[PDB]
């Protein structure tokens, strides 16, 4: 069959699991002078599910 | 009178006390700021120069051009005066004594032509001056009883003057627009949503739609002058950003320094998910950072007083010259 | 060997916390990253009190953050010295209370209140041994009182013989800003008497004077009400984190106010308070602390000490001073006025010193006064609440999430049990 790329593969967390680097951080951002807030790829699901 | 050994000192308390030089063909590279007075010295093979007196008390406000053909500096007593050095010849080509209390910041605009030196908190006077002549070009009113930690310039201009910004001892950032017309300044506060940090060294882009601002948190505020706003800050080294420089290779690329004395490399336009590298490391707590000459050296200077040297291919440290507090 | 673990609960109490770690973590030397950096070594023998020591050499908080909207939670991180706490006790909801005692007491805090007490019970098994635990919330909203006081309700039952310290703000007298707060003070205080061990009182328009007279700013920060608080929740355990020439922990300060356990409402003064155009002028002594304790309007309470008799009264002393001067201070104040001191208990006023002033100002002290003089703010909110309970308004709401109109009628039963217990002694 053809072979197609893992489209789940593209997170930046994603890149090494299971490995202790404490040197990763976190950015954040502010959308016009609203509330600071953490940036991920999806952050509104971990945030608060759907529906 | 009496031969002068090599003279040692920095004050350690104000941010950006050891500045070099961008034009190393003369014999001085290196500035740092005394009590009273300021040294002017070489880098490498200590040989010290005058130290450039006239200061009636403590100076808390230091500044040099980016063509590195002046400098500036201010004090805190109550004869308040600021004054700007020339540096081929040690006399001072300009004094200004028209603010109270004390010298609050003192700052060069991308060229050489402009001076920034809004140093006040009683009267709070801001001064927008000229290095044609030593005359006012712009006047403003900024607060009472508020405290301005530091202030830069940006590269970008329109008809020939730049515009300026400024940080408050509290959560506040002020852009300033300063032209030739009228000598009108227009200021305006950047909408602050909840990031409430205390600004410990701000520098705008190359391109200068961007202003970045690293803090104690020990991130980078990065706020878009067009709209005036706060977009994102990003978390680099583990201590909070006493020093931050734009690198010189070209990109986006700035570099900081920590409360830790690691020296990192901060990108603008890079993911959420970010790396904290060290790239070398130094003794002491940086607070100050400068580019040597064209040999590729940082000059980094930190609070306990050291003031070291690192080369880029190969990184090597070499100590200058400490200080005791 | 003693550690406390600290909770903030609703809007008022997350600021008032992120103002506190603001305070506390910079007296210690850690910076907003977590790394040790002051200048003397006394800062590192007690971090254990209130931060966890982690990898690399980073402080980690005892902090728990809860709220029901998670609006706040972006409020504690994204400001300075926001990055220290834990983002696993990053805990909160999605909808709010919404200034409604019953939303966060019994419909949503059920979602919310297995949660966080998940978090507790993680961060008390990794003490050692617990000192107790210190809240901090408001009265007048329904996250900070109704959630806030369902923890303290499932914190004694869990942990009996631990203290309870709550830093609580209450509905003021002359300008408000919720207009159910008689409502949510009247239910919350009802809780907070019979399992908080000691209560600290606070409101927003006694710091108001206390900001506006004693410290002179003239458009002062709503974050500067906070750094009064802050100063004093560093203050109530600035024992414990120091050594001191008299060693009183939170259990000798609570053992040495209460004389019965349904005492245990104090009010509160911070003594070092001077306007920045005279701190040069002014001269920095225990005569000059004491009489800045003992005024009435450098407390932090509505209550006017002239109208109620002092019970009891603890003083904690921070700096390098005399023991003989700070007891003959103690003694003049309970011999020049003796009729606002209670007479069937003799020494009142327990005094100690601690021998690290906080950063900036070489001598301090912090007042904590149990007094009678308090009962004409719990009467205020009980006045307020029967206006308002007579002609059941506001009351559908409070009702909608399940509790019965008997709740509110028993909260007036132990409110008025109180003012009038404390009215016994006054006479
Ligand atoms: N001193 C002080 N008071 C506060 C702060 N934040 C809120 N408050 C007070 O809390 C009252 C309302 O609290 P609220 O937001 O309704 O609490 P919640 O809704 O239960 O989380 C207001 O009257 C404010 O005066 C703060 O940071 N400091």
């Amino acid at each position: 069959r053809r072979q197609l790329h893992t489209p789940g593969d593209a997170d930046p967390a994603k890149e090494a699991l299971l490995t202790w680097k404490p040197e990763m951080r976190v950015g954040q951002f502010v959308k016009n002078g609203g509330l600071a807030q953490e940036n991920r790829v999806r952050g509104h699901t971990l945030r608060a599910t759907a529906g | 009178p009496l031969v002068l050994r090599h003279i040692a000192g920095l004050n350690g308390q104000m941010f950006g006390a050891m500045r070099s030089i961008p034009n190393s063909r003369g014999p001085y590279n290196i500035a740092q700021i005394s009590g009273v007075s300021v040294i002017l010295g070489n880098e490498n093979n200590l040989a010290p120069q005058f130290t450039l007196r006239g200061h009636d008390d403590v100076i808390t406000a230091f500044a040099m051009s980016h063509g590195g053909s002046m400098l500036a500096t201010g004090q805190k007593g109550s004869n308040s005066d600021v004054i700007v050095w020339d540096v081929a010849a040690c006399a001072p080509k300009y004094k200004f004594q028209e603010h109270d209390v004390e010298v609050a910041t003192v700052s060069f605009s991308a060229d050489d032509r402009l001076l920034l030196s809004a140093s006040c908190f009683t009267d709070a006077k801001l001064y927008v001056w000229d290095m044609a002549t030593g005359k006012i070009v712009a006047k403003h009113g900024l607060e009472p009883g508020k405290r301005i930690t530091c202030s830069a310039w940006s590269p970008a201009l329109a008809n020939g003057r730049a515009y300026t910004c400024a940080t408050a001892a509290g959560e506040e950032l002020a852009l300033w627009t300063v032209d030739p017309f009228t000598g009108m300044v227009s200021g305006q506060k950047v909408v602050l949503g909840t990031v409430r940090r205390e600004y410990t060294s701000l520098a705008f882009s190359a391109d200068g739609a961007w202003l970045y601002g690293g803090t104690t948190s020990a991130d980078v505020v990065t706020v878009n002058v067009q709209r005036a706003s706060v977009q994102m800050t990003h978390p680099v080294c583990s201590g909070g950003v006493g020093a931050l420089l734009l690198s010189p290779d070209g990109g986006g690329a700035c570099l900081v320094g920590g409360r830790d004395g690691s020296l990192s490399t901060f990108n603008a336009a890079g993911g959420a998910w970010r790396e904290l590298r060290p790239f070398a490391k130094v003794p002491g707590c940086v607070t100050s950072l400068s580019l040597s000459a064209d040999g590729g050296a940082f000059l980094v200077g930190t609070a306990q007083g050291g003031v070291y040297r690192l080369d880029r291919t190969s990184l090597q440290l070499h100590t200058i010259s400490q200080a005791q507090q | 060997m003693r550690e406390i673990v600290h909770i903030q609960g609703g809007q008022c109490g997350n600021q008032i916390g992120a103002k506190f770690w603001e305070v506390v973590s910079d007296e210690h030397g850690i910076d907003p990253t977590g790394t040790y950096h002051g200048d003397s070594d006394l800062q590192l023998e007690r971090i254990n009190v209130y931060f966890n020591e982690a990898t690399g050499g980073r402080y980690v908080p005892r902090a728990i953050l809860m709220d029901l909207e998670p609006g706040t939670m972006d409020s504690v991180r994204s400001g300075p010295y926001g990055q220290i706490f834990r983002p696993d006790n990053f805990v909160f909801g999605q909808t709010g209370a919404g200034n409604n005692w019953a939303k966060g007491h019994y419909t949503e805090g059920a979602e919310l209140i297995d949660s966080v007490l998940d978090v507790v019970r993680k961060e008390a098994e990794s003490c050692d041994c617990l000192q107790g635990f210190q809240v901090c919330h408001s009265l007048g909203g329904g996250t900070g009182s109704g959630m806030g006081t369902l923890l303290i309700s499932k914190i004694r039952e869990e942990y009996p013989d631990r203290m309870m310290l709550t830093f609580s703000v209450v509905p003021s007298p002359k300008v408000s800003d919720t207009v159910v707060e008689p409502y949510n003070a009247t239910l919350s205080v009802h809780q907070l008497v019979e399992n908080a061990d000691e209560c600290m009182v606070l409101d927003n328009e006694a710091l108001y004077d206390i900001c506006f007279r004693t410290l002179k700013l003239t458009t002062p920060t709503f974050g500067d009400l906070n750094h009064l608080i802050s100063a004093v929740m560093s203050g109530i355990t600035c024992c414990l984190r120091f050594p001191g020439q008299l060693n009183a922990d939170l259990r000798k300060l609570a053992v040495n106010l209460i004389p019965f356990p349904r005492l245990h409402f104090f009010m509160v003064g911070f003594t070092p308070l001077t306007s920045r155009g005279s701190q040069q002028y002014r001269a920095l002594t225990v005569p000059e602390l004491t009489q800045q304790m003992w005024d009435a309007k450098n407390m932090m309470c509505a209550a006017d000490p002239r109208h109620g008799r002092y019970l009891t009264a603890s003083a904690l002393f921070r700096g390098r001073m005399s023991t003989k001067e700070v007891d003959e201070q103690m003694l003049n104040v309970q011999n020049k006025n003796s009729s606002y001191f209670v007479e069937w208990i003799p020494n009142n006023v327990k005094s100690s010193v601690c021998d690290i002033p906080p950063k900036g100002l070489k001598m301090s002290a912090t007042f904590i006064g149990n007094s009678t003089a308090i009962q004409e703010m719990f009467k205020r909110v009980s006045e307020q609440f029967t206006a308002m309970f007579r002609r059941k308004a506001f009351l559908h709401w409070y009702t909608g999430e399940g509790m019965d109109e008997m709740e509110f009628t028993e909260a007036e039963s132990n409110m008025n049990d109180l003012v009038s217990e404390y009215q016994q002694y006054q006479d």
